[PDB]
RNA sequence: GUAUGUAAGCGUAUUACCGGCCGGUACUAUUACUUU
């Protein structure tokens, strides 16, 4: 029974860190990506070109 | 989108005049779009201006995750910031807190009641760290004077010394405002193998 | 092993003296060395001294005048109730005028001249004449 | 000489895949299981003779045994006095071409 | 003389000549070498002192093979004494 | 020291001062970590780890790259064994040496230094059990260490 | 318990027939009646059936050994010593 | 424990519950009135909610734990209600101008108020009411009981 | 002109009130030692 709650809240805190590090990793791919996508759309085409 | 103020510069203080200014300067160089992903995330917390005898240093406060990050680029950061911000050496360390083991009337460090890492030398071993970025202090040789006073040398490689050596002087100050002991520099001039 | 790494290097200046020489290399350098060793710069018994950081547990370089005499190390660090501050400083040193008795007080490690002046006594490090 | 197989047999314990004993053997022998087939120094005379022909048959490879039953079963580190193997899935073997 | 100093500066000569352990400030003699074996454009920065009888990439070709100090490179392999 | 023998003799490992470095190194912590985990599946030691993955790659320091010692990075993910390797290895040599003396009985020098490699054992466990790394009272006896090697 | 320290299984003959002859026997009966390494077998399953033969419990392999022990000492060098003149004899 | 279950009923003087006659009821079922451990000492909560009996506890007990107040170490738990403490401590002998390291060994009353007492905890005991021939303590604090790891339990 | 030893500042344990820096209150790692 010990062993069973204290695997409870380790195992669930694991979950919350993934949960954070999910947050943080689709925050990471998305702030670079949209950020990313407002400087380049016209750019981009422009090098290919020359 | 508009990077600006408001958003690199807290998390410490809301102006002042000399953050914001080196704020825009860092936007400036993530124009340049290779320069950007990396750059981004790196927050300054504040900056002080101290002053070697003509010239003042620059000295910038990391939280500390970011400083990892902040060193792999750096010296093309400092060398960007040193033309651009020029008269000032600028210069990085990361905002560390200094707690005791027991100050006073019977009583407490609390908080966290205090690991190996969570003290006093730890930072001060940092601070020297992180000011010299590529060189790394070989041999740190500590003289205590007759008259009661102590004085560091700091023993610089030499290997990419070239960004540092003239920052040599300044870094002096810099620690002598922050930290306090007076450090005087020495090299080993030329590579020699034991 | 070096249960007392005190003595060790203190030896190793007396011993470094002996020849006259001025420079001594001391394994393997505690903070009750370093204290040690900035009470004896006050006094101007030895010239100054450098701790190098290997990351191992520090060596020193001392620079010698020669100045001293003798330097001895006390272990057990036997304490001190302040009125026997007077029967250890007249046993070892060798006069009332002069030579610093060396404790580990509760303010710090200073000399029984310091120690006398703070009113704090202590257990006893060492002797330097 | 040998060392050998002390070493070896302990590697294949960890990663890999055993059956002990004449029976399991002669079934992993029979169902081309076994890669390899390790026969006691001891085995009653019999029990040598056929397992080395269930394996020519078979193609596998007989390694014969330096040592006691003893020797075979403390090298598996199993308590028990173990009198055949069957080498079954060795994964990270040079073992599996071997002969003693 | 017997005043004989300078140990702080330690000259150049003297302190190539003792040894790994008796500097100062005690530095590794032990270096760092890109290995280049000429049917494979592939560098593996391996040690003159090894502790790896280190294969290359795929191919179980040698390299090297220790003896108790330094590790003989073994043959037609060209090296660079540097980290990289 | 040497406790066993008279042997003055010490040879140990000289670090490279520079705590950071190296800068040629183009390789990521990730990378470096996760050759540590492929390794340690594969049944590597952590001392064999370290070695090997110097060599081949180049790694340093496992502790330079990545912060955390090759000990930590595999506990953390979890391929840890059950005894530290350095017990491990002790109790290898001291379960092989006393089937040793069981085969070869009045090898006297044997048996003497029978006795050191248990005794050592048993010193450097008794460390141990104070980290709580090792399960207090845990024990070493002969019997059971035989099946612990293999 | 381990009832007596210095008999052990001599201790049937108490006080008849002299201490150091005692001592003898307490060597020889632990030899007998103590199971042997059967080399056809590889278990410890051999046991004195009567003064000089020696039978394995499982695979019932019976083996002709010295009367208190399997293997007596001038055995081993016996069959060492053939088997080395073996050797030479053939090529 | 045990259910109070002795030959005797055990009851504390002074407390009967009234039923019958006297303004009725607001819950916890118990006139069990609780210490306040004070020269700071603070109650553990087992004192109020402490279906046991023990009279010579301070808590549910009739006893003042009168003077000296000592901290030392439980060398033996062995025995109900009571423990053993080993208490070591520097004695400057003057003569010999160094100590001796000398110890006492005194037998101190565990209330069964206190739960995880096991050697080797640190335990604030006072002099007691001198309560059965070795016994002359009474556990007032324990200090210790622990486990400076084991009070989060780990996985 | 020093000297800083003494005093006050500034960097996660001198923080927080009430009454006019003071003095309480709220206060806080165990010891051995040592101080009064």
């Amino acid at each position: 029974m010990l062993a069973d709650q204290a695997e409870a809240r380790r195992q669930k805190v694991r979950e919350a860190r993934k949960r954070r590090e999910e947050r943080i990793a689709t925050k990471k791919q998305e702030l670079i990506a949209l950020h990313a996508k407002e400087d380049e759309i016209a750019a981009k085409a422009a090098t290919a070109g020359h | 989108m508009a990077i600006g103020s408001k958003i690199i510069k807290p998390g410490g203080s809301d102006p002042d005049d000399f953050e914001k200014s080196i704020a825009q300067a860092l936007v400036e160089l993530e124009a340049n779009s290779d320069l950007k992903p990396y750059l981004r995330d790196l927050h300054i917390t504040r900056a002080r201006e101290i002053e070697f005898g003509s010239k003042k240093a620059v000295i910038i406060y990391v939280p500390i995750p970011q400083q990892k990050v902040f060193q792999k680029i750096q010296i093309i950061l400092v060398r960007e910031l040193e033309k651009k911000f020029s008269g000032k050496h600028v210069v990085v360390i990361a905002e560390r807190k200094i707690l005791p083991k027991p100050t006073r009337k019977a009583r407490n460090p609390l908080k966290q009641k205090r690991p190996r890492s969570r003290t006093l030398t730890a930072v001060y071993d940092a601070i020297l760290e992180d000011l010299v970025f590529p060189a790394e202090i070989v041999g740190k040789r500590i003289r205590v004077k007759l008259d009661g006073s102590q004085l560091v040398k700091v023993h610089l490689d030499k290997n990419q010394q070239t960004t540092i050596e003239h920052k040599v002087d300044t870094f002096t100050s810099v620690y002598k405002k922050l930290t306090g002991r007076d450090v005087t520099f020495e090299f080993p001039d030329n590579y020699l193998n034991v | 092993v070096r249960m007392n790494v005190l003595a060790d290097a203190l030896k190793c200046i007396n011993n470094a003296e002996k020849r006259g020489k001025r420079q001594v290399l001391l394994r393997p350098c505690s903070k009750v060395i370093i204290k040690f060793l900035t009470v004896m710069m006050k006094h101007g018994y030895i010239g100054e001294f450098e701790i190098v950081d290997d990351h191992r547990s520090g060596k020193i370089v001392v620079n010698l005048t020669g100045r001293l005499n003798k330097c001895g190390v006390i272990s057990p660090r036997f304490d001190v109730p302040i009125n026997d501050i007077e029967k250890w400083t007249n046993n070892l040193l060798p006069s009332r005028q002069f030579g610093y008795v060396v404790l580990t007080t509760s303010g710090g490690i200073m000399d029984h001249e310091e120690a006398r002046r703070k009113h704090l006594g202590g257990k006893i490090l060492g002797f330097f004449f | 000489a040998l060392e050998s197989t002390n070493a070896r047999l302990a590697l294949v314990m960890k990663s890999g895949k055993y059956c002990l004993g004449y029976k399991q053997t002669l079934k992993t022998l029979r169902q081309g299981k076994a890669k390899l087939v390790l026969i006691a120094s001891n085995t009653p005379a019999l029990r040598k003779s056929e397992i080395e022909y269930y394996a020519m048959l078979a193609k596998t490879e007989v390694q014969h045994y330096s040592g006691t039953n003893i020797e075979l079963g403390t090298a598996c580190g199993k308590y028990f006095r173990v009198c055949t193997l069957s080498i079954t899935d060795p994964g990270d073997s040079d073992i599996i071409r071997s002969l003693e | 003389m017997p005043l004989a100093k300078d140990l702080l500066h330690p000259l150049p000569a003297e302190e190539k000549r003792k040894h790994k352990l008796k500097r100062l400030v005690q530095h590794p003699n032990s270096y760092f070498m890109d290995v280049k074996c000429p049917g494979c454009y592939r560098i593996t920065t391996v040690f003159s002192h090894a502790q790896g009888v280190v294969v290359c990439a795929g191919c179980a070709t040698i390299l090297c093979q220790p003896t108790g100090g330094r590790a003989k490179l073994t043959e037609g392999c060209s090296f660079r004494r540097k980290p990289q | 020291g040497r406790m066993h023998a008279p042997g003055k003799g010490i040879s140990q490992s000289a670090l490279p001062y520079r705590r950071t470095v190296p800068s040629w190194l183009k390789l990521n912590a990730d990378d470096v970590k996760e050759q540590i985990k492929k390794l340690g599946k594969k049944g590597l030691t952590p001392s064999k780890i370290g070695i090997i993955l110097r060599d081949s790659h180049g790694v340093a320091q496992v502790r330079f790259v990545n912060g955390n010692k090759i000990l930590r990075i595999m506990k953390s993910v979890g391929l840890k064994p059950d005894i530290p390797e350095d017990l491990y290895h002790m109790i290898k040599k001291a379960v092989a040496i006393r089937k040793h003396l069981e085969r070869n009985r009045k090898d006297k020098d044997g048996k003497f230094r029978l006795i050191l490699v248990e005794s050592r054992i048993h010193r450097l466990a008794r460390y141990y059990k104070t980290k709580s790394v090792l399960p207090p009272n845990w024990k070493y006896e002969s019997s059971t260490a035989s099946a612990l090697v293999a | 318990a381990k009832r007596t320290k210095k008999v052990g299984i001599v201790g049937k003959y108490g006080t008849r027939y002299g201490a150091s002859l005692r001592k003898m026997v307490k060597k020889m009966e632990i030899t007998q009646h103590s199971k042997y390494t059967c080399s056809f077998c590889g278990k410890d399953s051999m046991k004195r059936a009567v003064v000089g033969i020696w039978s394995c419990k499982r695979c019932k392999r019976t083996v002709a050994g010295g009367a208190w022990v399997y293997s007596t000492t001038a055995a081993a060098s016996v069959r060492s010593a053939v088997r080395r003149l073996r050797e030479t004899k053939e090529q | 424990m045990a259910d109070q279950n002795e030959r005797a009923f055990q009851k504390q003087f002074g407390v009967n519950l009234n039923r019958k006659v006297k303004p009725g009821i607001t819950k916890k079922k118990l006139l069990r009135r609780s210490r306040d451990v004070g020269l700071g000492f603070k109650t553990p909560r087992e004192a109020i909610d402490g279906t046991y009996i023990d009279k010579k506890c301070p808590w549910t007990g009739d006893v003042r734990i009168r003077g000296r107040i000592l901290t030392g170490v439980v060398r033996k738990a062995k025995m109900q209600r009571t423990i053993v403490i080993r208490r070591d401590y520097l004695h400057f002998v003057r003569k010999y101008s160094r100590f001796e390291k000398r110890h006492r060994n005194m037998s101190v009353h565990c209330s069964p108020v206190f739960r995880d007492v096991e050697h080797g905890d640190i335990v604030t005991i006072g002099e007691c009411r001198p309560l059965s021939k070795t016994v002359r303590f009474n556990v007032l604090k324990v200090s210790k009981g622990q486990g400076a790891k084991k009070s989060f339990k780990k996985y």
